[PDB]
């Protein structure tokens, strides 16, 4: 996952 | 949304909820209606689920808890992700969604105005970000669409807070120095809209940020004006 992801499952 | 308040009907009629139905149904991302059959969102919403079959798009809804098995939804005909999208750095974080059937426009379901290619330099003073995402770090999806008023920040100021990543002219940042108001998990893809002359304009797409509403850590948005050629090319009849 990207470090500053907003993706819920991240 | 952190530090926001509950929205009323008709404030944000372009706001959609992008949900996935596998064994259960869940909101994953926001998006903005820009045409009868077009929704603009973030590329990163489709990282993992790039096939159209699992998606359901809800429009004309304020409260996710009001959704039942009889609530109408749109299906995806096509997902168009920017060709140069790179997951790790968040460059070109933008996607278009073609709906399988055109929506009728209502006071609760209508498109947001897009900016002009020249708006790259425009100063907007009255901007808002909306969505159903967490109300704090390590929080939960919110039922009622939340809204928050946030100032835009200069690329120069934003870059200082993200020395581990490049902030490009294709990105726009927004946030308070003292934090407390910001987008968060589950707001991804949703809109950053600015109000001028009684009209609302799509300026940003919620993209990435360190934590949520931390001091001196603005959120990063895709700058829509910088993708207007791409948008108009890809939505051409």
């Amino acid at each position: 996952c990207p470090a500053y992801s907003x993706y819920l499952d991240c | 949304i952190v530090g926001g308040t509950n929205s009323s009907w008709g404030e944000w009629p372009w706001q959609v909820s992008l949900q996935v139905k596998l064994t259960a149904q869940r909101h994953l991302c926001g998006g903005s209606l820009i045409g009868h059959q077009w929704v603009l969102t973030a590329a990163h919403c489709f990282d993992g689920l790039p096939l159209q079959d699992v998606w359901r798009i809800y429009s004309g809804i304020l409260n996710l808890s009001d959704i039942t098995k009889d609530t109408p939804f749109s299906q995806i005909k096509e997902i168009i992700i920017h060709q140069n999208y790179k997951v790790s750095e968040g460059n070109h974080d933008i996607a278009l969604i073609k709906l399988q059937a055109p929506l009728n426009y209502t006071e609760f379901q209508k498109p947001i105005s897009l900016p002009s290619k020249g708006d790259t330099s425009t100063i907007y003073t009255n901007c808002w970000v909306t969505g159903w995402g967490f109300s704090k770090e390590k929080g939960e999806i919110q039922n009622i669409l939340q809204k928050v008023n946030i100032p835009l920040v200069t690329n120069e100021e934003c870059q200082k807070r993200y020395q581990d990543y490049k902030i490009t002219q294709r990105m726009v940042c927004a946030g308070y120095k003292e934090g407390g108001k910001d987008a968060c998990k589950g707001d991804s893809g949703g809109p950053l809209v600015c109000k001028h002359n009684g009209m609302w304009r799509l300026v940003g797409i919620t993209s990435w940020g360190e934590g949520c509403a931390r001091r001196e850590q603005p959120g990063v948005y895709t700058k829509v004006a910088e993708y207007m050629d791409w948008i108009l090319e890809k939505t051409q009849s």
